[PDB]
């Protein structure tokens, strides 16, 4: 944010409209700079964030951060199947499996 | 009664960068104007990059050139990154061209230069050599547009040329502000600040433009109805 | 030929090519039986000009959804040095073959706590969520897991 | 949901009689060829194709539609078998 | 390779009104298999209502 | 960082040096005992379950390698730590069904 | 607060719509949200709830286009919940198929 | 990449839905979403904007000799809608008394120049025998909404002000399908679906909150 209001730019018209949400539920203490919202906010963890199908707000402050996440051994790639009709077995002459 | 037209300010630096506002305008065209630009301004805009590689005496993506210390799989990364401005604007392909030797670490202005081509990063690492390593590529870069991935345009000049994945879109970033503002009489007006970031084959300005251009172009879309 | 054209002249895959479902990795030919052409055959090559041939495409291809670039192969006959497989085998052939695996929708992704969950989709970088400076998310999971 | 499934289930006397019905009737028409329908051929179901609009495939789904319109009769012990295999190919060939 | 384009066009008309049916792991009771009309996509995954 | 060690899967130093060749396929290091050692790199080799075990290297020529310090990282490993999956930009949210 | 008698609150004053379009209007406009408690005139009966229970009314009855059944098998003056909404789907299937 | 067809469905003065497909990925709510946006903010229409009735004090109060309270009456009106011929009117007084056992409607609306009743039958109030009655209603051309506590205008000592429903929309519903062409299949269409009240009409609407759209494209010229 220090970044922010330097470069040339104040709060947002929107960080707003979600900081009045903030308030009813309690994340913020009313009657304090938006910088000192913010500031609040994430200490909490949680940011504001745009939809970007609108540019509209998410109604509240979300959770944002980063996390470690592997990608596991099971793919589809290794897990669609279909037959229509194929091997069938010796004595049952029912389908392979 | 009714605003208008409001006062454009253009505020570029460097080829990358651009900061442009619009005030003042209606409360709550902020977005209305400031979200489906940006849409349009990540997606839709040309641009270039890579799109298939020869290495000699190599045949497939998996393999291993001696004396470079990257394998093929980091090479073919690393020259994803390299962005390239055409400036004739019918040139639609090019073909770079590369060879070096010896302890070089091969950055991107080793190239070989070509004319109506620019390496918008020189800088970029591409390969380190020791004692012994050569090279010798033929890059093939191409304007279009948006993602088009390996698995899907199998571009192959050579026979043992390994397709690679094209981030064609040249905005590498699109943000924009909305605060407060007001024409003497009117409270709650809205200054539309929308920033862009670029690699530098077309530039913040020429994509806002562009950007603008096809937003435009499709409300044509509904002149015709049925 | 179309459907050998990555074959070097022994029957092998070329190492580098690209091989899809349905391609002969390794053609092979094995003896027809008994049912060397019954007459119902015998006739339709009568009309054709080739007669009844007397070898059988065997041929590895790939299996239906598999495949990739060939990155290597071996093959070991007997009568080569250093080598003598099971008996009354000749020769036995292998073909390694690679992908590069992207992420697509339906792979499994998991965080070291326990919240596992498949890729359900993948949206363009212009509808994620994203912060004030422009900056958008990668993952979005869901608080109805914690 | 299936359309105007709620009224079907009204006319018969258990939901597996609509069922055999239906699927009667829906073979009925896969073997004539359509030719003795009961409908008109702008109740005709029509499914949309790359090139253009064309008639309903599905033998079920017309067979459904087909006996929303009242226009068949169903029941038990109403005709000998082989008397309708036959004046059926008559009044409508295979 | 060998499959063309109109090969799906083709497909799309096949299975116009007819529906598949899915089950899943454990049928401990009458729906463990339910009856759907499938609408075709790319990609491997299933998609379950 | 133990658990890339004992995993036997990446590559370390034996002793003091200084590091000779370095190449996709070989890391070749002078020690301060004058012998040359040759560590090959197992490079693109197929494991049990399919996933590719591949060995990258981390130095450059010349480097000046401490005992114990790294020269290839193996797979799942960066820089010599277990390396399972990736770090990202997470919102926690309802997306709209998916 | 009680003013003069009756419980209402400030909301239900300030406040008063004809009609559910015009209370989703105030919505989209900022002037109200969705969870503030304010009058609006639904069919006749001119009631004390928010634009939130109202719009919610409107899906169902848009849904199963019979606005006047609709009205009847909600409980609107209360939030929707696994009960209440599994209570809809029987109470909707019994009455509507 | 197609000539992108649009197709309308409407069914009177005050609904149509409008289709637009194929779009390229994302589009569909590239446009339509901001068409929405517009459709709501500036559509110019007309707005019942203040009311004074003859022994009238305050809102919450009862007209005696009357069946409605003072607030039912200014619901009534906020449901109003008129037309305004000349492009040029700006703002207007209805006149209109009437007493005893009647009940009154737009129609009975004190006629005016080039002012256009589209509702004539809408129902203002009854009236029981030995009720009076008198009032003048101001009414303006406008966009968007406006609370009455918040632009005030009072053309006399207790006259009241009402909620300003401009908008000559009642709601902007847009639906972004997934739809294919070919081989291609991301693309978007866009079905999109306005109400109005029949002062404008839903074609009409759009055609507007496309005209505007442009006309910020072209806030794009002179720099500095």
């Amino acid at each position: 944010f220090g970044k922010r209001k330097g470069e040339g730019f104040g709060v947002d018209k929107r960080e707003v409209e979600v900081l009045r949400r903030a308030e009813k539920l309690g994340l913020v203490t009313p009657g304090k700079t938006p910088e000192e919202q913010l500031k609040e906010l994430f200490l909490q963890g949680k940011v504001v964030l745009y939809d970007g199908r609108t540019g509209e707000p998410i109604e509240g402050p979300i959770v944002v951060g980063q996390m470690f996440i592997m990608k596991l051994y099971h793919m589809v790639e290794d897990k669609m199947h279909a037959r229509s009709t194929g091997p069938y077995s010796l004595i049952t002459q029912q389908p392979l499996g | 009664s009714k605003l208008k037209a409001p006062v454009f300010t253009v505020r570029t630096q460097g080829r990358e960068y651009g900061e442009f506002v619009l005030e003042p305008l209606e409360r709550g065209f902020g977005v209305t104007l400031g979200n489906p630009l940006r849409r349009i301004l990540l997606s839709s805009i040309p641009g270039t990059a890579v799109t298939s590689v020869y290495i000699e005496d190599v045949l497939h993506e998996f393999s291993t050139i001696p004396g470079v210390k990257e394998d093929v799989v980091e090479i073919i990364l690393n020259l994803k990154e390299l962005v390239v401005r055409f400036l004739n604007p019918s040139l639609q392909t090019v073909t770079l061209l590369l060879k070096a030797e010896g302890p070089k670490e091969v950055k991107a202005r080793d190239f070989l230069p070509v004319a109506d081509v620019e390496i918008m990063n020189p800088d970029l690492h591409i390969a380190t050599l020791e004692e012994g390593g050569r090279l010798n590529m033929e890059v093939r870069v191409d304007r279009g547009v948006g993602y088009v991935p390996a698995e899907k345009h199998g571009i192959k000049d050579r026979i043992n040329a390994i397709p690679v994945d094209a981030v064609f879109s040249p905005v590498r970033r699109v943000a924009f502000q909305v605060e407060d503002t007001r024409l003497g009489q009117r409270t709650d007006l809205d200054k539309l600040t929308l920033r862009i970031w670029t690699d530098g084959s077309v530039t913040p300005l020429e994509a806002l433009n562009q950007a603008v251009e096809i937003l435009r172009e499709h409300l044509t879309y509904f002149s015709n109805p049925q | 030929e179309a459907a050998l054209r990555d074959l070097d002249e022994e029957g092998v895959v070329r190492i580098g090519a690209e091989v899809k479902p349905g391609d002969i990795l390794v053609g092979r030919t094995s003896f027809k039986g008994e049912s060397e052409p019954t007459p119902e055959e015998r006739l339709l090559r009568s009309i054709f000009g080739e007669k009844a041939r007397d070898v059988k495409d065997t041929s590895l291809r790939v299996p239906p959804g598999e495949g990739g670039i060939v990155v290597r192969t071996v093959r070991l006959r007997r009568g080569d040095p250093g080598v003598e497989l099971k008996p009354g085998v000749r020769e036995v052939v292998r073909v390694y073959v690679a992908q590069k695996r992207k992420l697509q929708v339906g792979d499994k992704l998991a965080n070291r706590h326990g919240n596992k969950g498949v890729v359900a989709k993948i949206l363009p970088v212009e509808d994620m969520p994203h912060l004030p400076d422009g900056t958008p998310v990668d993952v979005i999971l869901n608080p109805l897991g914690v | 949901a299936e359309p105007g499934i709620d009224k079907l289930f009204g006319m018969v006397d258990s939901k597996y009689r609509l069922t055999v019905v239906v699927a009667k009737r829906a073979q009925q028409l896969l073997r004539h060829g359509f030719k003795n329908t009961v409908l008109e051929p702008e109740e005709r179901p029509k499914m949309q194709t790359l090139e253009g609009l064309f008639d309903d495939p599905n033998a079920v789904t017309w067979a459904m539609k087909e006996l929303l319109t009242g226009r068949l009769v169903f029941g038990e012990n109403l005709v000998p078998e082989d008397r309708l295999q036959k004046e059926m190919e008559r009044l409508y060939p295979v | 390779r060998d499959i063309k384009d109109e090969v799906w066009d083709a497909l799309e008309e096949v299975i116009h009104g007819k529906v598949v049916l899915l089950n899943r792991a454990p049928t401990l009771h009458r729906l463990g298999i339910q009856a759907f009309q499938p609408v075709l996509v790319e990609g491997q995954s299933i998609q379950l209502h | 960082e133990r658990v890339v060690r004992d995993s036997l899967a990446a590559l370390y130093a034996e002793e003091d040096g200084e590091v000779a060749k370095v190449d996709g396929n070989r890391i070749v290091v002078r020690y301060e005992d004058g012998r040359l050692v040759e560590y090959p790199l197992r490079r693109f080799y197929r494991s049990n379950q399919g996933t590719a075990l591949d060995q990258r290297p981390r130095v450059v020529v010349g480097q000046r390698v401490r005992k114990g310090d790294l020269l290839a990282d193996g797979p799942a490993s960066e820089n010599g730590f277990l390396a399972l999956g990736q770090n990202v930009l997470v919102a926690i949210m309802p997306f709209d069904g998916y | 607060i009680k003013v003069a008698g009756r419980e209402t609150s400030v909301g239900r004053l300030k406040y008063v719509f004809a009609n559910p379009d015009e209370a989703l209007l105030a919505v989209a406009h900022g002037i109200v949200d969705l969870q503030d408690v304010v009058t609006v005139r639904y069919m006749g009966k001119r009631l004390e709830t928010s634009p939130g229970r109202i719009l919610f009314a409107r899906i169902v009855a848009e849904a199963v286009e019979d606005e006047k059944v609709a009205w009847e098998l909600i409980q609107l003056d209360v939030p929707q919940e696994k009960n209440s909404l599994k209570d809809l789907v029987y109470q909707a299937f019994l009455r509507l198929g």
